[PDB]
RNA sequence: ACGAGACUCUGGCAUGCUAACUAGUUACGCGACCCCGGUCGGCGUAACUUCUUAGAGGGACAAGUGGCGUUCAGCCACCCGAGAUUGAGCAAUAACAGGUCUGUGAUGCCCUUAGAUGUCCGGGGCUGCACGCGCGCUACACUGACUGGCUCAGCGUGUGCCUACCCUACGCCGGCAGGCGCGGGUAACCCGUUGAACCCCAUUCGUGAUGGGGAUCGGGGAUUGCAAUUAUUC
């Protein structure tokens, strides 16, 4: 069984925190896990006017989103890692399970 | 051959307008009200003759067989969406005019508008703008 | 489910049902 | 250790007017005022008009 | 093998500067040397960081504009080669030593300034810098080519290759040469 | 039997162009194609600059194979001619006595820095109000 | 400040060809706009004379470019 | 030991014209004469037989990159598109020319069809092609 | 035919079958990655989505 | 106009006052001094802490300061 | 104490670290063409991060040298050096009778509320022209115009809730604008190696309101939509 798993969010340090920690117990669960592939993170830019109205210096903001998404990849059954999976997910962590 | 040749003629009086005779041939039938760039080369190419000689040495059969074209260009071959008048009103035939059947044609259908009192009519008789586009800024050299 | 909206939608929702 | 608190409306009169109380220490640029104050604005209807409230 | 840097097929060698006082500010013998006029760049950063240039290369950035030629180094590479051509063809001299005595003969060696308020006309002659020299002999060659080269006939390789022959021996049948004479009076007519 | 390789990088504006120095014959070829069939061919002679400079005697030992990509065209062409003298340098640097590469390396950059140093120039995100990053609209009084 | 509006013939008279075979292969500098300046004709007929000069042999080629061609007279020695 | 990678495109391509016309066996099309090569174009070309050059250029295109169809051709001879007072773009090709190209290249041994789309070179259209290299080297030496 | 012509009008297309989700207005809607709204709206509730200027 | 703040110059102080036995006149040294001693969210005011406590080494060295 | 600075984002380098069949490189085998050796973005799989992706750390500080300066803050030039002034973000007290009630179910007062200033349907108008003003686009050409061939990128976006309307390889038909059955992508996988333009090369043009310039206007054919006329667009 060929398994993968995606953990996508928002913030990027606790991204770190929970794929290391990932990591860390495929390790020591005595698992081939393999490394964290880094996909190039998505700019969400959106620009608009500052003032409701339309008089002024025509000044514009710059508001900004990054998404990182980060692979995980084992060879396990399915029990052994939805219970790894379903321990200590944060908020602002999102995670996905697929099987191949 | 880049000697002049005997009875090189100038001024060549084709269908009672002026043409040069130092212009190419692909540009000096240009001159004629009606024909243009692009069905200049579509008539050369009919008609066998090279596109690398300039107009004022040619002979009377081949730019008779030149006005056979002009005159009737559907049963040589050319298509029927190359033509600049097709579908017509009055008789419903495909046909390429040369300035005259071109200028009188363009007058019957401007009556034929000012008669029928469409707003198009209206407009060409009034001396504006027909293809609505703004006129408040431009078209200042209309009257004083 | 026959939606399966896109990743950045997802999140632009999750982000709007918090507001 | 640092707070400002501003009321802007219908202060006894007709003309709006504006007061400020600032006690303490304000961080006005950068980042870190991204993550020291927290900014409040709130909108608050009386009989003779709308009264603003600004809490940092 | 490099043993000389020939710059497409002409030699920078054995090419003489007449002036002296501008040694130091063009460079085209033995050290600014290449193969081609377009170089890489970082040369208009500092001061005089400019004078370290090659003149040929100085001339093809100075060919280039009235915007529809801005960019376009290519085209004016091939057009100082091609000019380089009519002009080692047309006098049977080496074509580094045209444009060497043609930017001597062409500069300006003394200037009227604008003093006073906005409309009067007052000028006070001062002389003009050794590197000011070379950017306006330049600018005058480069615009002299350009005004000739201009709802002509005559290419731009030949309106160039004429310019220069006639800086160079001073004949003052170009307009370069004509605006030089003419500022040098303006600054001679009242000091 | 042992393979001597060396992978050297170079790059102008956004053109990454890796050279591949192997041992054998005097030959260089940029994807497949010489240098002296290299669009445009106005510069040649800067293509054939840095073998010109170091000579075909120190070329002939080396199989030179780069491929490139990004950029325009005279960004590509100073990327390869920086790849090349790069790649030269370190195989020397990693395999031959180090006085040759000293040698070579000191008139190398007694030409010109380019050819080894790559130039920190890159396009200035371009600002509103204005159509670049430095020019502004123009402006209108009355 | 005379306009003289230049009028150039289209092929060669009789006195041209034989002007251009004396005088053309006896300068320094030949172009299809100095030979167009100097005999008054049009600047693709002296294009035409020029390939048909270079064909006959009696001018070497310098360099071609789709812009401008250069060509020089023989060696008198 | 020359190949198509190490032969000049500008004779490369006039002189696969001149064997396409030796060959003669390409079934051009009849409106060859009254057709305008794309939608950006102004006039006909003053070559009156075009089709050989273009069969040329396309076999060397599928030659530096195999898979393409009618739609990558009309991408590849895109150009400038001058609308007058408009301010330009780019425009693509013309498909049915692309189309007959590659009909008279099927037609004519040199192309079979890609797998699930585009098209591929025949071996013997590359022992064809690299034979007319090597003469154009030979020419050329 | 109060019923059958109340609102027969065909606003399948159109700017005008879209509005704000925030306030309801038909002015200057933002619909890129589904946001629908004007911008004001998307300006004062834009920090908890999660939109920072940072750049 | 590379000017130092008075932070700099008073931390720069305080730190050759308190600690002057462990000090040199390498900028890599003291650099790592000042990073393992005191606590500087950054690295480029911990930088400009080295620099100029190099400075002030190299005039103390000369003679006596009144700071 | 605030402001400046300090702080953050991006660019500029690191053959050192962590890692990759949703990114490749190098070797090996097979296959194709040619004259013993070259090409393959053809096929398949033994190491690796040199390219790519992105995480942690490092690196530049007036650090060194020679001067100027009260020899204090600092300034100038040079060497080693990827940089010895990269660009943006945030941005204090005080007030403006500055703009927004047409961004809001944010809003006081006033007006109106069944022959309505709410609302809906159908049509029209916001485009209407003696004229003036501002922001812009194309040109006044031969450093060019047309026609063929050669040849090189980076930010992006993509099947939506009421809400139906996505991006597209491939095959045929047609000059073309376009049309039909076919496959992928809910995205580093598919468009896509985004065969972009300016440039480069080779013909035609030759100082002529000209093959510059494409305004105005006639006829015809397709697409979107319930509907184009005051020409939607092509």
């Amino acid at each position: 069984h060929r398994i993968r798993i995606t953990l996508t969010s928002r913030n990027v340090k606790s991204l770190e925190k929970v794929c290391a920690d990932l990591i860390r117990g495929a390790k020591e669960k005595n698992l081939k896990v393999k490394g964290p592939v880094r996909m190039p993170t998505k700019t969400l830019r959106i620009t608009t006017r500052k003032t409701p109205c339309g008089e002024g210096s025509k000044t514009w903001d710059r508001f900004q989103m990054r998404i990182h998404k980060r692979l995980i990849d084992l060879h396990s059954p399915s029990e052994i890692v939805k219970q790894i999976t379903s321990i200590s997910i944060e908020p602002g962590v999102e995670v996905e399970v697929t099987i191949a | 051959s880049l000697v002049i040749p005997e009875k090189f003629q100038h001024i060549l009086r084709v269908l009672n307008t002026n043409i040069d005779g130092r212009r190419k041939i692909a540009f000096a039938i240009t001159a004629i009200k009606g024909v243009g760039r692009r069905y200049a080369h579509v008539v050369l190419r009919k008609a066998d003759i090279d596109l690398t000689k300039r107009a004022g040495e040619l002979t009377e059969d081949e730019v008779e067989r030149v006005i056979t074209i002009m005159q009737n260009p559907r049963q040589y071959k050319i298509p029927d969406w190359f033509l600049n008048r097709q579908k017509d009103v009055k008789d419903g035939k495909y046909s390429q005019v040369l300035a005259n059947g071109l200028d009188n044609k363009l007058r019957e259908d401007l009556e034929r508008l000012k008669k029928i009192r469409a707003h198009r009519g209206l407009r060409h008789f009034w001396g504006l703008r027909v293809r609505g586009q703004h006129t408040k800024t431009t078209g200042r050299r209309g009257r004083t | 489910m026959a939606v399966q909206i896109s990743k950045k939608r997802k999140f632009v929702a999750d982000g709007i049902f918090k507001a | 250790k640092g707070c400002e608190v501003v009321v802007s409306g219908k202060l006894r009169g007709q003309r709006a007017k504006s007061m400020k109380f600032v006690d303490g220490l304000m961080i006005h640029s950068g980042d870190p005022v991204n993550y020291y104050v927290d900014t409040a604005v709130r909108h608050v209807l009386l009989r003779q008009g709308v009264l603003g409230i600004k809490v940092k | 093998t490099p043993d000389i840097k020939l710059f497409g097929k002409w030699s920078t060698d054995d090419v003489q500067i007449n002036d002296i006082s501008l040694q130091d500010y063009i460079a085209v013998k033995e050290k600014y040397a290449k193969y081609l006029p377009h170089s890489a760049g970082r040369y208009a950063a500092k001061r005089f960081r400019k004078a370290q240039c090659p003149i040929v290369e100085r001339l093809t950035n100075s060919m280039m504009m009235h915007g529809r030629n801005n960019g376009k180094k290519l085209m004016t590479v091939r057009i100082v080669k091609h000019a380089f051509e009519i002009i080692h063809l047309l006098t049977g001299e080496n074509p580094l030593q045209v444009l060497v005595n043609a930017i001597i003969n062409s500069g300006p060696r003394e200037d009227s300034t604008r003093i006073g308020r906005a409309g009067t006309v007052r000028r006070q002659a001062v002389d003009v810098s050794p590197l000011r020299r070379v950017n306006q002999a330049i600018w005058l060659l480069c615009t002299g080519a350009r005004e000739a080269a201009f709802r002509n006939i005559k290419t731009i390789a030949e309106c160039l290759a004429d310019e220069l022959i006639n800086a160079a021996k001073g004949s003052s049948n170009s307009y370069a040469i004509k605006k030089k004479d003419e500022l040098e009076r303006v600054a001679k007519s009242n000091r | 039997g042992p393979l001597q390789s060396v992978q050297v990088f170079g790059r102008k504006k956004t053109a990454t162009a890796v050279a591949h120095c192997k041992r054998g014959n005097g030959l260089i070829k940029v994807n497949g194609r010489p240098l002296e069939m290299i669009e445009p061919r106005t510069l040649q002679y800067k293509l054939l600059e840095p073998v010109l400079l170091l000579g075909k005697e120190r070329f002939a030992g080396v199989d030179i194979r780069v491929r490139v990509k990004g950029g325009g065209h005279v960004a590509q062409i100073y990327a390869i001619r920086q790849s090349i003298s790069k790649a030269l340098v370190a195989y020397y640097q990693k395999y031959v006595d180090e006085a040759s590469k000293k040698e070579i390396k000191d008139i190398l950059i007694q030409y010109d820095r380019t050819l080894l140093v790559a130039d920190p120039r890159r396009c200035e995100s371009k600002k509103f109000g204005g159509p670049g990053a430095r020019a502004r609209y123009q402006k209108s009084y009355r | 400040k005379v306009r003289d509006k230049l009028n150039n013939l289209v092929l060669f008279d009789k006195a041209t060809y034989d002007k251009l075979c004396k005088e053309v292969p006896n300068y320094k500098l030949i172009t299809p706009a100095v030979v167009s300046e100097r005999l008054k004709i049009r600047g693709s007929l002296a294009r035409a004379a020029l390939q048909e000069l270079l064909s006959k042999g009696l001018i070497k080629l310098v360099s071609k470019h789709r812009a401008q061609v250069i060509y020089t007279r023989n060696t008198k020695g | 030991g020359v190949t198509v990678k190490d032969v000049n495109q500008q004779e490369f391509v006039r002189a696969l014209a001149a064997f396409l016309k030796k060959s003669g066996k390409l079934k051009v099309p009849e409106w060859v004469d009254t057709v305008k090569l794309a939608k950006h174009k102004e006039l006909a070309p003053y070559d009156e037989n075009w089709f050989y050059t273009r069969a040329a250029s396309t076999a060397r295109h599928l030659y530096l990159r195999g898979g393409a169809g009618v739609g990558s051709m009309t991408k590849i001879y895109g150009g400038r598109q001058r609308n007058g007072v408009m301010p330009s773009h780019f425009s693509r090709g013309s498909k049915s020319v692309a189309r007959r190209v590659l009909q008279a290249l099927e037609g004519l041994k040199m192309v079979e069809k890609d797998q699930d789309w585009g098209r591929k070179l025949t071996p013997q259209g590359q022992r064809d092609l690299d034979r007319i290299a090597g003469q154009v080297a030979a020419a050329k030496k | 035919g109060h019923q059958q012509l109340y609102w027969s009008h065909p606003r399948k297309f159109g700017q005008g079958s879209r509005s704000c989700r925030v306030c309801s207005n038909r002015h200057g809607l933002i619909r890129k990655y589904g946001l629908n709204m004007c911008r004001q709206c998307f300006r004062q509730y834009a920090k908890d989505i999660g939109f920072i200027k940072l750049d | 106009g590379r000017v130092r703040t008075k932070t700099v110059k008073k931390a720069a102080r305080v730190i050759i006052e308190k600690y002057y036995t462990r000090l040199g006149n390498d900028f890599h040294t003291n650099k790592r001094v000042c990073e393992e001693i005191a606590i500087i969210p950054s690295k480029k005011l911990r930088n400009k802490i080295a620099g100029y406590v190099t400075h002030l080494m190299k005039r103390i060295q000369r003679g006596p300061v009144r700071g």
